[PDB]
């Protein structure tokens, strides 16, 4: 969760397991920027706003 | 750090990763399909590879689980995919070459060549049979263009089924489990439910059930048949015996649809068809998808979304371009939905696509939905829909609004006989083939059948049960249960057996509750409110709750219903009783190509 009026930074690459991931990849978590794949056949809400 | 803990978030994370790639793999189907690349061809192939088998990667701690009570969601229904491990069990070597085993036939079946006297000119199986299907009235070329083709390869197809029962069944003895056919169940199987609890096993009995339904409609065209079919074939026909599956419109007789040859009414007075009348106002390939537009209004079916104007062609390509006929839609989601024909001005546009229709408009009422969970209330969902109104897609009396009836209305049966026997072709000639071949699966699945009887029985059963005859029987020396892809590849027909009842009442809804009485062929579908919200609701609900609890909803009755089937035609039945009420009724199985 984030706080009311404040901006948000995505920085932390996640892990699935508890464990720290310290400075080392982990598997079946990515990095949670998240690029849409934008294509013109997308309904409105999917469209990008 | 408990894997509980990791389980709740990773389980929730994975499901919009896995849609990103899993959108990828349809789109790539149509760009390769017109112009092949590298990346081109191998987008689907390397995007559906992590779906099946790196899904165990993420499956292993899936196994971990504890009689927790907290997941009381359908999740728990997802997570029985979570804890699909896949084929780990299989050894690398013996299934090195099952894959090559597999589809080995399939080329040959493909790459097929029928021999023919003095070889005047190339032949193959598809569609050069049936080309020359009614060309002549030879019985020798009608015999023996099955019979070389059995020839040429139906002998050797028997090693393939040594191993497949055996891996087939591996996975059940993997899973827990005696029989795959218990596997296959997991669609129909809920637990911890009160009261909305269904059996694996008991769909196992629907087969002896829904044979009695199917008996009725043989036996009245078999009393046309009777009437005019001697004179054309009298050496293979005998009034008091079964229907010859040799003179058909087909080569195995599966699909009885060229059948209207042999049944025609009367000879002297052609059928009605309007094409110059109806061109009155510049009839284009606009045309027909201009009225499949208007078509949705008179089924309150709302128009699709933006993807009916981009992904769909609706005019020919014009150029050196090359289209795909068979139509390619898929359920993406996230408004990615097509509808595609080899697009030019024919009449054919008309029907097919409007097979997709229904097709169409259910994904979206699920779409939403997760695409572990992308489904109706059961797999024959999907396909029935989508056939329910293509019967009123034909029919012009429907078509009032349409603009091209002028509803001159004729003298009811000394018109309607001519047209809707055409449509009876649909109902009869495949029910036969659908009730033998799911039988056999399952008790071969088990295996209580011996080895002595699982054989010649096929031939056996088929004489006396279903009543048909064939040209050549096999005994040992042809595997007709290997001459399939279906069977070459494990395939089932529990996709057509459960929506092939069930079409006809979905259909019967949309009148019932409209309160319409008598043949079903004059019911108005239009402007009505009350069947778009009967239809609105578990179009939308999806696989959220139990099937069982939808079950009963869907069609009002725990029981299979007959008089629908026989009250759309109840003309073309009533009179067949008249000029046979005075003759043997059924067929004896005394008299029979057994010998
Ligand atoms: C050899 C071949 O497939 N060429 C096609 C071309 O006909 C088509 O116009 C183009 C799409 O713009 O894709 C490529
Ligand atoms: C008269 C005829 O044969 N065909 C059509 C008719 O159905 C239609 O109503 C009219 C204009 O709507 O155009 C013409
Ligand atoms: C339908 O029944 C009427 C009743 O007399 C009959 O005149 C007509 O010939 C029948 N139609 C056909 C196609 O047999
Ligand atoms: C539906 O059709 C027209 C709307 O164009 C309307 O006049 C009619 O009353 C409606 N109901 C029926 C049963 O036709």
């Amino acid at each position: 969760n984030l706080k009311p009026f404040e901006r948000d930074i995505s920085t932390e690459i996640y892990q699935a397991g508890n464990k720290p991931c310290n400075g080392v990849a982990g598997v079946n978590c990515y990095f949670p920027l998240q690029s849409y794949g934008f294509r013109p056949t997308y309904g409105v809400g999917h469209q990008p706003y | 750090s408990t894997t509980e803990e990791q389980a709740k978030t990773f389980l929730e994370k994975f499901n919009h990763e896995a849609e990103d790639l899993s959108y990828q793999s349809s789109l790539a189907s149509w760009n390769y399909n017109t112009n092949i690349t590298d990346e081109n061809v191998q987008k689907m192939n390397e995007a559906r590879a992590k779906w099946s088998a790196f899904y165990e990667e993420q499956s292993r701690m899936a196994k971990t689980y504890s009689l927790e009570e907290i997941q009381n969601l359908t999740l728990k229904r997802q997570l029985k995919a979570l804890q699909q491990s896949g084929t780990s069990v299989l050894s690398a070597e013996k299934s090195k070459r099952l894959n090559t085993i597999l589809n080995t036939m399939s080329t040959i079946y493909s790459t097929g060549k029928v021999l023919d006297p003095n070889t005047q000119e190339c032949l193959a199986l598809e569609p050069g049979l049936d080309d020359i299907m009614e060309n002549s009235r030879d019985y020798n070329r009608r015999l023996w263009a099955w019979e070389g083709w059995r020839a040429e390869v139906g002998k050797q197809l028997r090693p393939l089924y040594e191993e497949y029962v055996v891996l087939e069944n591996e996975m059940a003895r993997a899973n827990n489990y005696e029989d795959y056919g218990d596997y296959w169940r997991g669609d129909y199987e809920v637990t911890e439910a009160g009261d909305y609890d269904y059996s694996r096993d008991q769909l196992m009995k629907d087969v002896e059930n829904t044979f009695a339904e199917i008996k009725p409609l043989y036996e009245q065209l078999h009393a046309y048949v009777r009437a005019k079919l001697m004179d054309t074939y009298p050496s293979y026909i005998s009034p008091t015996g079964c229907l010859p599956a040799h003179l058909l419109g087909d080569m195995w007789g599966r699909f009885w649809t060229n059948l209207y040859s042999l049944t025609v009414p009367f000879k002297h007075k052609p059928s009605i068809d309007v094409t110059e009348k109806m061109k009155n106002q510049s009839w284009d390939a606009e045309r027909i998808f201009k009225e499949a537009e208007k078509f949705f209004v008179s089924i309150s079916l709302p128009h699709m979304t933006q993807g009916f104007w981009d992904n769909s062609m609706l005019t020919e390509p014009g150029d050196g371009r090359k289209v795909v006929c068979h139509p390619t839609a898929w359920d993406l989601g996230k408004g990615d939905f097509r509808i595609k024909m080899c697009t030019k001005v024919t009449m054919d546009d008309f029907l097919t696509a409007h097979h997709e229709m229904g097709h169409i408009q259910y994904d979206m009422a699920y779409a939403a939905q997760p695409y572990l969970l992308r489904d109706g209330a059961n797999e024959g969902f999907h396909e029935a829909v989508g056939e329910i109104m293509s019967l009123s897609a034909a029919t012009p009396h429907y078509l009032k609004a349409l603009g091209l009836l002028e509803p001159d209305f004729y003298e009811d049966n000394e018109t309607e006989i001519n047209f809707l026997l055409k449509q009876a072709l649909t109902i009869v000639g495949t029910l036969p083939f659908t009730y033998m071949l799911e039988k056999w699966r399952w008790m071969v699945f088990k295996g209580e059948i011996p080895k002595e009887q699982w054989m010649e029985k096929w031939w056996e059963m088929k004489r006396e049960i279903v009543g048909v005859v064939e040209p050549l029987p096999h005994d040992e020396t042809y595997c007709d249960p290997a001459c399939l892809f279906h069977v070459a590849e494990d395939y089932s027909f529990i996709r057509y057996y459960t929506r092939t009842i069930y079409q006809f009442q979905f259909h019967e809804a949309l009148c019932k509750t409209a309160n319409h009485e008598g043949a079903l062929f004059k019911c108005d579908i239009s402007n009505s409110t009350e069947a778009g919200q009967r239809l609105l609701q578990m179009l939308s609900l999806g696989k959220s709750e139990p099937w069982t609890l939808a079950l009963e909803s869907i069609v009002g009755i725990k029981t299979m219903d007959v008089k629908p089937l026989l009250n759309y035609f109840e003309p073309l039945f009533t009179w067949l009783k008249e000029q046979n009420r005075n003759s043997f009724v059924g067929w004896s199985t005394e008299w029979t190509p057994y010998s």
